[PDB]
């Protein structure tokens, strides 16, 4: 199962 | 930018009239976008399949494009590559004996 | 580490478009197993290994949501970046991210990565502690300051340590006997004439898996490191690989040595007729 990233860079 | 590396080769050894698989391996190359042509006696093969897009450790891209064909003694067969980290298309020739 | 998971993301930005090109490529031991590629007629993730099909519609619909927030976090990020390089729209640029676990002898999480690359060269990378990062130049600083001043690296240490480590024992039950199988190669010499007095002898190796393999060259029994040619192991694309090692050598009393973990012993060949 994939991940969802947090803040954007 | 990263510059391409080719490799021509036959799936299976090859034998004069038996059908076969000719590869064109494209690495080590960055962006992404890249045009890759086979080419058999100097004309553009049409039936050229490609792998899917993926992406080595180092970040380079790689793909392998293949052609069904059943060598001969007198044809040629090359892979021509177009990519932004080249001023020119890069071609590279089979070579049975490699 | 033994076991190993990644995810292998991309987006490619399109000149004119708001939307870029995403693919994600989801990898067990270096075996692609999903992908996602935003451009198929139906945008989805899609099994890539056969033990995957056993995976029901409430997975992929899942998995095809997460793609859907990756698409916008990768369109907005590209955005950004382009103001921390002073770039353009008109362009093309890449953003890759590097993800995933390895698992120890012992199964446990041996650690976890998460990596990424703007334009093909190192951007930012998360450290072994799961909370510090490693920005590559000044301009990643800012994504750098911004991540740990929001506290970024919690949230990837918990999917890093938790789900990641979770789906991977998941993944290695359901895919049982492929993970560990091999396939031996096939040797042959091949004599091709060189020059005067010279003779170019080729070793190949043809259908073997996994891609790892050793081809050498004796004279009476001793090695031959600088004086000997290959090429780089290339795909068969049946499965299998290819592999040659080559030596110029004046004109049998001439041996080469196959090593791969599919052979029940290594292989040692020499010129035929």
């Amino acid at each position: 199962a994939s991940n969802e990233n947090m803040e954007t860079m | 930018q990263k510059t391409p590396q080719i490799q021509v080769y036959s799936r299976h050894p090859p034998e004069n009239g038996k059908p076969n698989i000719l590869n064109c391996y494209v690495t080590q190359f960055h962006p992404p976008h890249i045009e890759i042509q086979m080419l058999k006696n100097g004309k553009k093969i049409p039936k050229v399949e490609m792998s899917d897009m993926s992406f080595s450790k180092d970040w380079s891209f790689y793909i392998l494009a293949h052609t069904e064909f059943t060598p001969t003694e007198t044809d040629t067969y090359a892979c021509r590559v177009k990519h932004a980290s080249m001023a020119e298309p890069k071609t590279v020739y089979w070579d049975r004996d490699m | 580490g033994p076991h190993s998971m990644r995810y292998f993301e991309t987006a490619v930005s399109r000149p004119g478009l708001e939307e870029p090109r995403y693919i994600s490529v989801g990898y067990v031991d270096n075996k692609e197993f999903v992908r996602f590629d935003s451009d198929a007629e139906n945008p989805r993730y899609e099994p890539r290994a056969p033990w995957m099909e056993q995976e029901g519609p409430e997975y992929w619909e899942r998995e095809t949501q997460k793609a859907k927030g990756q698409e916008q976090w990768f369109r907005v990020s590209l955005r950004n970046l382009l103001g921390y390089y002073n770039q353009s729209a008109g362009g093309s640029h890449t953003l890759q991210q590097m993800s995933g676990c390895d698992l120890g002898s012992d199964w446990r999480l041996l650690r976890g990565y998460l990596q990424f690359a703007y334009e093909g060269r190192d951007y930012i990378a998360l450290n072994e502690d799961l909370k510090t990062w490693t920005a590559a130049d000044m301009a990643a600083q800012i994504t750098r300051r911004k991540w740990e001043q929001s506290g970024a690296a919690e949230a990837y240490k918990a999917y890093l340590e938790g789900e990641c480590v979770e789906w991977l024992h998941r993944y290695l039950k359901n895919g049982n006997a492929t993970l560990l199988r091999t396939d031996s190669p096939k040797a042959h010499v091949t004599h091709h004439p060189r020059s005067k007095g010279e003779v170019t002898l080729r070793c190949w190796a043809l259908g073997f898996y996994p891609a790892d393999i050793t081809l050498t060259w004796q004279l009476n029994g001793e090695e031959l490191t600088q004086d000997m040619e290959l090429v780089e192991t290339r795909p068969a694309g049946d499965g299998t690989f290819q592999k040659w090692a080559s030596v110029v050598v004046p004109l049998q009393n001439y041996t080469c040595r196959v090593y791969h973990e599919g052979l029940p012993e290594p292989l040692t060949l020499r010129w035929e007729p």
